[PDB]
RNA sequence: CACCCCCGUGCCCAUAGCACUGUGGAACCACCCCACCCCAUGCCGAACUGGGUCGUGAAACACAGCAGCGCCAAUGAUACUCGGACCGCAGGGUCCCGGAAAAGUCGGUCAGCGCGGGGGUU
RNA sequence: AUCAACGGAUAAAAGUUACCCCGGGGAUAACAGGCUGAUCUCCCCCGAGAGUCCAUAUCGGCGGGGAGGUUUGGCACCUC
RNA sequence: UCCCAAAAUGUAACGGAGGCGCCCAAAGGUCACCUCAAGACGGUUGGAAAUCGUCUGUAGAGCGCAAAGGUAGAAGGUGG
RNA sequence: UCACAAGGCUAAAACCUUAUGAAACUCCGAAGGGGCACGCGUUUAGUCCGGGAGUGAGGCUGCGAGAGCUAACUUCCGUAGCCGAGAGGGAAACAACCCAGACCAUCAGCUAAGGUCCCUAAAUGAUCGCUCAGUGGUUAAGGAUGUGUCGUCGCAUAGACAGCCAGGAGGUUGGCUUAGAAGCAGCCACCCUUCAAAGAGUGCGUAAUAGCUCACUGGUCGAGUGACGAUGCGCCGAAAAUGAUCGGGGCUCAAGUGAUCUACCGAAGCUAUGGAUUCAACUCGCGAAGCGAGUUGUCUG
């Protein structure tokens, strides 16, 4: 991913295939402007549980993880991106996509797997030690089975930012 | 005479003349007696050389210059920083 | 449909969607491209359309609710006062607002149930997917 | 409660009166009877009890008041405003008043 | 700053007609040399569209 | 304002607050102690109030740690909008020019500044 | 002092006119026209289901989009 | 009184809501003192609430009435 | 505070995660608006006393609202402009919209809004494009291998998508359901063998069978072929009463339409030349105001 300019007036970029950007940590919070097309092909893969380096037109390489995106309401199209500069040793709370594996023994009788929490906030993970997903096996589940947060296998060192009695995956009855 | 009702329900005339608000502002010269605020409760409370009438009206005790102190809503004060 | 407790009457004004995400609750959604007043009966019409298509289960999220009361002309006049409490309830929908979202159904199954529900609506709509995680 | 200090302390209308205020700490037995200036964040006179209590602890009543009244003239002070912290103006503090009310 | 009235005051809000009066312009074409001070610069910005401004 | 601490009292009244945790007793302050009176409880020295220690620092307080919660909060961007100019039969929308949020994120914080009196550097 | 018609005409006051009269009003209604098109008339989208079977040979729940100006109106613009 | 009312004041409709035509000899003056609603847990007639007790508690209560502003350093509650 | 969506949970109320709506909700909160001081800087009104009035039916448009059906050339407030009381150009015609405020004279000149085929003033201009419907010169839901241009998945000379010859299973008339239900009136599943390959199965069919073909496989050709979407211009949807038409003629051999660039036309606007008026200051007549003349500025719907 290759950035270009950085003015306060976005009039120059708006007409072209460019999206406004920002990257911060606590020591450097510079202005930015990258390619729409290039950002999309990459972001669609990465999201909050992935990172890429941004080399601004002057030879300055920095690693950054996406914090928040803001798209147009009338369009689907993103109009601005908030990148957060990575430390190397200790990060923040990250939203991880909760996924499902194997057909349930509850989905058979007339049930359906309801992923109540689409993205999970996880305390103390580790930078570049961020899991790109969060797979949860559901074969053990019958109709009326609620899988809480304090029942999920996290990958080494990671802790949970949400309550342990809070429903993440449930098998739902018919009608 | 009917068995229905006295005054007919579901109305929409009724309202009242009414006034209110600030009269003299931050950086105005005032003579003694000059009303600087008309209000309901104690939006603004009295300060230096500022009195408070029966109807919470804020008036000048002594001539000078109106000064507003905004501590953060509720803690609102009008004062007179005497010119001399 | 209608609301349980209230005030009786209202007004009218418009400008671009305030509180409508993309992917909350469901996997696929149905978004407005035009502003309108969604009648209680049009939502009910859309719901039944989707519910019938997805025979058993129940995974339809109606993110819009009719809360605005609209009025009427008894038959003639104007030589009287403000009118008709009980005409119809409405949901002020502005472009961007997710009206409906489905779960536990395929891309193809959802494509259709929304294509059907679209024909019952007084505005143009667009079918959507995931990649919106704003604030939770 | 703590509402009683703030109560009398609020009813002590600072600059309108023109006068200076007289504070008292008779919650303990080391009464601080201070003369405090309104505008400036200053304490002018004052008379304690820790520095030689005269055997007495509650009977030191007039002693601290007399000490104060005398210290007032040494500075010039003649106009005052007494502030009974939370102290129901009756014994210990009622004496200190008369002790100063007759000493100037 | 060289100012010239290129557009009519008719149909324009009161204040804008009042500003063109303060600038000393009475006819379309009326040109005049002008002061470079916040107040005089402000008047000229307030009727910017009715005037042809040089430098 | 030599310096440490304490008791009073300010300006400032959450970047000052809470929670959790630790230090301080016989200088100061707190409980404590007894009360027949002064004085007091629509009942009860609980509180006011009087006489006083000891005993303790439990409780309260003061001080110190800490970023779990509160509180504070950018940059960017958007919403909205003064003025200029348009689109649509309409609900409604766009462009140019300044102005400019709210929420959120980065992050910042267990304050700062006076006056007086008391006790310490054995 | 419900002088409450609340700046209060007298201390003191209801009806009726198709037997009617005068001064005016298109400042204002009935007819008609006009603008509008809720209502009215018609047409179109979708396809639940009816049709042995098969949505569309016929028919079209709930809903949606228009056209027309022949209805009942709205409004009160020329014409009293 | 609130809303309409376009962040000054003002602003219409047979627009949307709702009160007043009195009351209080203390519900006034002043000086003292007091501090609320609710919830959890524990208990006599009881037991959904009540009278009691501790723990949370800007106020979620009260203010003779309608609503709005205001208010616990009291405008709330009690006495001389 | 009131309303409200999905789940947790508990004996519902509360509380928790997610998600909202508000004229009479607000932890917040503009742009703007108003008071005052200053004029740091341009302008030319203001106030106070007194004489004479007229007017107290407004109208339209944009914007902000209510009423109304988010109708009306509707009604009622706020706000800005014009008409009223406004001529002149433009909008075919046309109070109001766009431009512009007419002191008088000229067979002078420049512009504005608008315009530049002919009616009819002035480019049948210049460049790159688009649209062949007379769209331009009646609206929509919905519909479409219409053409122009950017994009997102995929199968592909290890030989595709289409045509052509051959084949298309056996369990098994999958079970259930039923008067039957056998790939095809409706639930559950979509597991297995043989293999170059064949889904307990797409559309038609008879009363269930059969039938007739597709999903998948090979041979011969030989090259790009297909599905979502975006967006420009166009197509269908598109029926009204006396005779038809975009003002007409007529235009694509653009006189349509997006972007750019000059040039010209065009008013009572600005200008040239002359001339009159209003007020004002600057000269002089006259014993004094006051009024003459006289320039210069200024004014005159
Ligand atoms: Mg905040
Ligand atoms: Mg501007
Ligand atoms: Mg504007
Ligand atoms: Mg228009
Ligand atoms: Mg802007
Ligand atoms: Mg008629
Ligand atoms: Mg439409």
């Amino acid at each position: 991913m290759e950035l270009t300019a950085k003015p306060r007036t976005p009039k120059q970029k708006l007409d072209e295939s460019m999206i406004a950007a920002v990257a911060y940590n606590k020591e450097n919070n510079v202005s930015f402007a990258l390619d729409r097309k290039a950002f999309d092909r990459a972001f669609r893969q990465q999201s909050t549980t992935g990172l890429f380096d941004i080399t601004v037109e002057g030879g300055e390489t920095f690693p950054a993880l996406v914090k928040a995106v803001q798209m147009d309401k009338r369009k689907r199209a993103p109009i601005h991106v908030d990148f957060y500069m990575v430390t190397y040793g200790e990060p923040v709370e990250v939203s991880v996509p909760v996924h499902t594996t194997g057909r349930s023994q509850g989905e058979v009788q007339g049930g359906l797997v309801d992923i109540v929490v689409h993205n999970l906030q996880i305390v103390a993970p580790g930078p570049r030690r961020i899991p790109q997903e969060l797979v949860v096996d559901v074969t053990k589940m019958n109709i009326g089975d609620h899988i809480t947060a304090g029942d999920i296998k996290l990958p080494e060192g990671c802790t949970l930012a949400a309550d342990p009695e809070l429903t993440v995956v449930s098998v739902l009855p018919p009608r | 005479a009917h068995k229905k009702g006295v005054g007919s329900s579901k109305n929409g005339r009724d309202s009242n003349p009414k006034y209110l608000g600030v009269k003299k502002f931050g950086g105005e010269v005032v003579k003694a007696g000059n009303i600087l605020v008309r209000q309901r409760g104690t939006k603004f409370k009295a300060g230096q050389g500022v009195g408070m009438g029966r109807d919470h009206t804020l008036f000048a005790l002594s001539d000078g210059k109106v000064v507003f102190i905004n501590k953060g809503k509720g803690a609102r004060f009008i004062s007179i920083e005497a010119a001399q | 449909k209608r609301t349980k407790f209230r005030k009786q009457f209202r007004g009218r004004m418009t400008g671009d969607a305030k509180g409508g995400d993309y992917v909350a609750f469901g996997d696929y959604g149905l978004i407005a491209m035009e502003p309108a007043w969604i009648k209680s009966n049009q939502i009910e019409a859309c719901r039944i359309v989707m519910s019938r298509h997805f025979r058993r289960g129940g995974k339809i999220y109606i993110r819009i609710f009719p809360d605005k009361p609209v009025t009427k002309k008894p038959a003639e006049t104007r030589m009287g006062k403000g009118k008709g409490a009980v005409e119809y309830w409405v949901s002020v929908v502005k472009p961007g607002r997710v009206m409906f979202e489905v779960a536990g159904v395929t891309e193809e199954q959802a494509k259709e149930a929304f294509r059907l529900a679209g024909h019952k609506l007084p505005i143009q709509t667009k079918m959507v997917k995931r990649e919106v995680y704003d604030e939770a | 409660r703590r509402k009683l200090r703030t109560r009398r302390k609020v009813r002590t209308t600072t600059a309108a009166s023109g006068r200076l205020r007289l504070s008292v700490y008779r919650s303990s037995k080391h009464i601080y009877a201070q003369i405090i200036d309104d505008s400036r964040g200053q304490t002018l006179a004052a008379a304690s009890s820790a520095a030689l209590k005269s055997g007495n602890k509650t009977d030191t009543a007039a002693a601290v008041g007399k000490a104060l009244a005398a210290a007032a003239a040494e500075k010039g002070i003649k106009q005052v405003v007494f502030d009974r912290g939370s102290y129901k103006y009756h014994g210990r503090v009622k004496a200190l008043a008369d002790a100063a009310r007759e000493g100037g | 700053m060289k100012i010239k009235l290129v557009r009519s005051v008719i149909g324009r809000p009161g204040n804008q007609v009042k500003t063109v009066q303060a600038l000393g312009l009475r006819k379309i074409g009326d040109s005049r040399e002008v002061s470079d001070t916040p107040a005089v610069r402000g008047m000229v910005k307030t009727v910017k569209h009715l005037l042809e401004v040089q430098e």
